[PDB]
């Protein structure tokens, strides 16, 4: 019952089971501040059953420093009941609600309450019934840089998936009678003592096939012992082991209790004496304000802090707790109390979501029990924060006035930013940039660039986008929803359509790109990412960058001269299985969806464009002649597509299927059978299908099967679109036709003047002519996955359903099939949030223009499991050239417009090294081992020109640099790498 | 990237390789004709083949693409060219040169593997019938790899 047209990228993450036990949970959450507002956003989105707001406190305008869901039209009403008609609007299937008053009673009607802004009084009446009552209890706050988590899910919680990994799966050579199981070659298991497996697919012990779970000794990285399978067999020949995991009680403790003696989460391990600093001061926080009606200390005030501190000692004294406190630190949670951010209520708003749906599915590890988090290396040091400058100013940036200043305001509202891309990342970094502030001043300014539009499976986690907006350019409604936020940013936004690469400097040209003050790139691809850095490296500006994958996310920072690019790091390449394991002999499931795909591209795609090019171009024939590798093959497809084979109505289409199944998995199967049959043996004695090798069937059509029907229907409807005719879905007409069916004969086949010519032309001289076919044209089948009726993922489902028969391989349903075909990249909205947020918290160091490498961080982290972690960015390497110490990385040559040879003598000149190669992208200017008489008509040559020649194309007008790289050898012949060369024309 | 391939061509430049000859194609230098010469003691003797090599932009932590263009009757060559080869799939390192891999092709045509083959019915008359195995490599290297 899940539309899996909304949930696709969700589904891949958490599972049908833990999204169906998601469907029928409550939530409520008090508190409708920033915090609360962007938990429910997140729970809306994510598909809880409903969600129940509690907010009866009127609305006030430092209210809207992190609330993006209030406007100034709203002052004076509560927050929840100006917050629920538009939190309604992000997801259809989650009803949203407003209680006036709560009741404890009323709590037992929910399955998970979520509590921000709420006094500790109020926390502990409140949990001493969710407690006993077995209902899950999630805390959160967040003071200025400072935040705090607690999580309370009953002393009996059962955790079914402890890491968010999928069971770890592996083929197994063969096991022995004795328990050892070993992998196949070159092959490691991964699994630790103590797991559980299950064999399946074992041939000599079927008992094992049952899947009771054993014991699991690990013997080796590729070797392993079960125990003693004596009395079902005595020799396993292969078979798949799939690991089991098994539930993990949780017991946890309630908040009063876990008061005095805390549980902690480390966000970072180079300071983990600070948490027993936090627990201290967020009490002594509580306390105040309720020494003071609720009224938390003001803004860098040192009477406050110093009462703030007095409540602190007598917190510690009356816990019993051995630290001793800091000073500065507790003063500083102290000033920034009254703060209000809105990266750290998006980090937090992420966290906390998470946290609901571990308490909802019952599934990843939660936390526990209380996680605090700080991000104080974020506070500016070059402006000035005091009393006097941090006062509220009767303002919406009042929540980020009270921890920056108004001076750190007006840096960040003269920002020149540039988003590339308009994803999730891209729509969460456009709120917080909405709602920080960024560029509302005279001098700002924001450019976002994609070239996509939103499609259904993009509204699961673009909460800026609906369904009335599904067909229109992802950034222009990405702008018009921000503009809207935050009135400040009418005409601050310019929106592009354009893709960011190589083609697209005539519009991110120079002028462009020197008046940025940072990039942020929010896209999907590795090719784009070292695009956009290695434009950066040469002009000089702050990157961003950010990535996610299911529960997973980091965040990089790139700063010119100080630390290493983007490009620098390398990441595992993509696996490419070979040909030959795909053509004749494959033994998983994915060689089967690979040649599936393969079938469908040249079945449906290629014979298609190969007709339509000969009745467009005039000359297609004798150039396919002698440029096709095969010409026969060219000329096949046009005679088969055109005359020999060309349908006339639906019941020939269903024929050609018939064709097509026969000619694709009972022929070719017989040829293989063949030539290498079930019985031959390899050179050295060995049997040949064996191992990595499986033997083959040939499959009879039998009507009745699912698979077969399945396959018939989708390659009978493609081919009806190619042709443009009209297909047909009920079982009597498949039946009817292919009832009076007769199998052409046949017989594997051994082989054993211009005729091949004379063979071609017989074919021509038979295609019609092209004029006799004017305006008539095929549908090639582009693939698209997302399409649920365009018969794609079926035919490929059913084609790799079929190969996997005819190989015994296990088949996978539609859902793994969609998933392994499209490189669909699991993907979350909490993940988004939390990339966000650290992106954002990095932003406000990067305006500051932090200069030192340890003020900077780059992040990562895993909320299957709760991990989050932060390193130093690498400094940029140096080196030594002519004695003199240069960046690898942020470092160029500058030169004027001159000739070859005076570039060479410059460099023979002044640097001293002697020029052996240049070169300017991929061509080859210059070399030290060309002719002489081909660099005698080079040298004299501008470098304009020489590079014009050389390209074989003409530079373009806005064209004003010309980057070069040169390998350089020293004067004792000694390799030295120099910087590019930056040729100012 | 850049600096790796023209340290490989120069290294090529200094040492001919007699056997091979690779060079850019025009002045591209992610795109190289290479040169093969057909083994003597091989069916495909007296033989010149033409090979089309596309270095990957992360090149050397990626394998480059090696296609043949000149037609050839060899188990572990199809008819578009490619060849099952080790050293181009998972066996690469970034300390291989072009020359190497040039060695192993030339290496590959001087003995077939048809253990396990690309094409199953050149493998099938290798290992069955290895005289008309010897007479269709010839023929084909006569009408193919000669003019
Ligand atoms: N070279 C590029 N220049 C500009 N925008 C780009 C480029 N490459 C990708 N993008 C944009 O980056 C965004 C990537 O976001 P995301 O991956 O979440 O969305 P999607 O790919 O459309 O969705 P899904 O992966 O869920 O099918 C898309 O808007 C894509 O258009
Ligand atoms: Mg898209
Ligand atoms: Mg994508």
């Amino acid at each position: 019952t899940i539309d899996e047209g909304l949930y696709s990228r969700q589904l891949y993450v958490l599972g049908h089971e833990a999204m169906k036990q998601m469907s029928q949970s409550n939530v409520l959450i008090i508190g409708c501040k920033g915090l609360g507002v962007e938990i429910a956003k997140n729970v809306c989105l994510a598909g809880v059953k409903s969600v129940t707001l509690y907010d009866p406190q009127p609305t006030r305008i430092e209210d809207l420093s992190s609330q993006y869901f209030l406007t100034e039209d709203d002052i004076g009403v509560p927050r929840a009941k100006v917050t629920v008609s538009k939190l309604a609007e992000l997801n259809q299937y989650v009803p949203v609600s407003v209680v006036d008053e709560l009741s404890t009673e009323y709590l037992k009607n929910f399955k998970c309450v979520v509590v921000t802004e709420t006094s500790l009084t109020k926390q502990l009446e409140i949990n001493d019934f969710t407690h006993k009552n077995h209902i899950a209890y999630i805390a959160a706050d967040s003071r200025g840089l400072f935040g705090s988590i607690f999580c309370d899910f009953g002393e009996n919680f059962i955790c079914t998936d402890t890491d968010g990994n999928e069971p770890l799966t592996g083929m197994i050579a063969s096991i022995t009678d004795d328990g050892v199981v070993t992998m196949l070659e070159e092959t490691r298991h991964g699994l630790e003592n103590g797991d559980f497996v299950k064999f399946t697919e074992v041939k000599g012990m079927p008992g094992l096939n049952d899947g009771t779970p054993r014991k699991v000794e690990v013997k080796g990285p590729y070797t392993f012992s079960i125990g003693s399978v004596k009395d079902l067999g005595s020799a396993g020949y292969n078979g798949v082991f799939t690991q089991v995991k098994v539930p993990t009680k949780i017991s946890f403790k309630s908040l009063r209790e876990s008061l005095k003696d805390p549980e902690y989460v480390y966000p970072d391990f180079g300071k983990m004496m600070r948490p027993p600093q936090y627990h201290i001061a967020f009490q002594a926080l509580s306390a105040f304000a309720d020494a003071h009606e609720g009224s938390l200390p003001r803004p860098r005030n040192d009477i406050d802090a110093a009462e703030f501190f007095e409540f602190c000692k007598k917190i510690a004294s009356t816990l019993q707790f051995d630290v001793e406190l800091d000073e500065k630190l507790i003063k500083e949670i102290s000033y920034q109390a009254r703060g209000d951010l809105v990266a750290m209520s998006a980090f937090l708003g992420g966290a906390v979501a998470q946290e609901v749906l571990k308490a909802t599915t019952s599934k990843f590890y939660p936390l526990k029990q209380y996680f605090y988090f700080d991000s104080l290396e974020s506070l500016p040091s070059s402006v000035t924060i005091s009393e006097e400058t941090c006062k509220p100013r009767g303002c919406r940036y009042d929540g980020q006035i009270a921890v920056f200043g108004s001076e750190f305001q007006e840096k960040i509202a003269s920002l020149s930013t540039f988003l590339v891309g308009a994803g999730a990342i891209g729509c969460e970094m456009l709120k917080n940039w909405a709602m920080m502030g960024v560029a509302t001043g005279e001098s700002g300014h924001i450019s976002v660039t994609d070239m996509d539009s939103i499609e259904k499976s993009n509204l699961n986690r673009q909460f800026l986008f609906r369904p009335r907006d599904v067909g229109k350019l992802k950034s222009e409604c990405a702008s018009t929803a921000v503009s809207i936020m935050n009135p400040s940013l009418t005409g601050k936004i310019t929106s592009y359509q354009e893709r960011v690469g190589p083609e697209s400097e005539g519009i991110f040209g120079d002028e462009f790109f020197e008046k940025l003050s940072l990039v942020t790139n929010a896209l999907d691809n590795v090719e784009a990412r070292m695009y956009v850095d290695r434009r950066c490296v040469f002009f000089e500006k702050p990157l961003l960058e950010s990535g996610t994958l299911g529960t997973k996310g980091n965040t990089q920072v790139v700063v010119p001269h100080l630390t290493e690019s983007y490009g620098s790091s390398q990441d595992p390449p993509e696996k490419s299985f070979p040909i030959c394991t795909l053509k004749n002999f494959p033994n998983r499931i994915e060689h089967t969806i690979a040649w599936a795909r393969d079938l469908f591209e040249g079945l449906f795609k290629q014979p298609i464009d190969n007709v339509n090019m000969y009745l467009s171009s005039p000359n297609f024939l004798e150039t396919s002649l002698k440029t096709s590798s095969n010409p026969r093959e060219v000329l096949e497809n046009i005679r088969d597509y055109l005359v020999t084979e060309k349908p006339l109505s639906f019941e020939e289409c269903i024929m050609w299927a018939r064709l097509q199944f026969d000619k694709f998995f009972n022929n070719n199967i017989q040829q293989l059978l063949f030539n290498f049959p079930k019985d031959s043996v390899t050179s050295t004695g060995q049997p040949f299908w064996s191992g990595p090798k499986r033997a083959p069937t040939p499959l009879s059509f039998d009507i009745h099967n699912r698979e077969h029907f399945d396959f018939i229907v989708a390659a009978a409807s493609l081919y009806a679109f190619n042709y443009g005719l009209k297909s047909e879905t009920d079982p009597a007409i498949y039946e009817r036709v292919l009832a009076g069916y007769n199998p052409p004969p046949f017989a594997p086949k051994s082989g054993i003047a211009n005729k091949d010519k004379q063979e071609l032309k017989s074919i021509a001289d038979s295609l019609p002519p092209p004029s006799s076919l004017v305006g008539f044209r095929l549908t090639p089948a582009e693939f698209e996955k997302d399409d649920d009726s365009n018969h794609h993922i079926d035919f490929i489902t059913a084609a790799s359903n079929l190969r996997a028969m005819n190989y015994d391989i296990t088949p996978a349903d539609r859902f793994k099939t969609k998933f392994v075909a499209g490189k669909i990249v699991p993907a979350m909205c909490t993940s988004t949030a939390v990339v966000s947020g650290l992106v954002c918290l990095e932003l406000v160091k990067l305006v500051d223009g932090k200069k030192k490498i340890e003020e900077y961080k780059n992040g990562f982290f895993n909320l299957a499991i709760g991990l989050f972690t932060f390193s130093d960015p690498i400094a940029s390497p140096k080196m030594k050239v002519n004695g003199k110490e240069i960046d690898k990385i942020w470092d160029r040559y500058n030169l004027p417009d001159c000739t070859l040879q005076e570039l060479i003598d410059y460099f023979q000149k002044e640097e001293g090294l002697e020029v052996t190669m240049l070169s300017s992208g991929v061509s080859l200017l210059y070399a030290n081992f060309q002719p002489p008489k081909k660099l005698a008509e080079r040298l004299p040559l501008k470098i304009s020109e020489l590079v014009e020649q050389i390209t074989k194309k003409k530079l373009e007008p806005f064209r004003k640099h010309l980057v070069l790289e040169i390998c350089c050898d020293d004067a004792n012949g000694e390799d030295v790498e120099v910087p590019f060369i930056c040729i100012k024309l | 990237a850049l600096k790796r391939i023209n340290r490989e061509l120069a290294d090529l430049g200094k040492d001919p390789p007699s056997s091979s000859s690779a060079g850019p194609v025009g002045d591209d230098l992610f795109h190289w004709q290479a040169t093969i010469m057909g083994p003597a003691d091989s069916p495909y003797a007296g033989g010149v083949f033409f090979l089309s090599i596309h270095f990957p932009t992360d090149y050397p932590f990626k394998p480059p693409k090696v296609n043949f263009t000149t037609r050839i009757y060899h188990p572990n060559i199809n008819s578009n060219g490619s060849i099952c080869l080790d050293i181009l799939r998972d066996q690469w390192s970034p300390a291989l040169t072009i020359s190497k891999v040039l060695l192993s092709i030339s290496s590959l045509l001087t003995d077939p593997n048809p253990d396990d083959p690309l094409v199953p019915e050149i493998a099938h008359v290798y290992k069955t019938d290895r005289s008309r195995y010897e007479l269709s490599a010839r023929e084909w290297t006569r009408k193919y790899a000669i003019g």
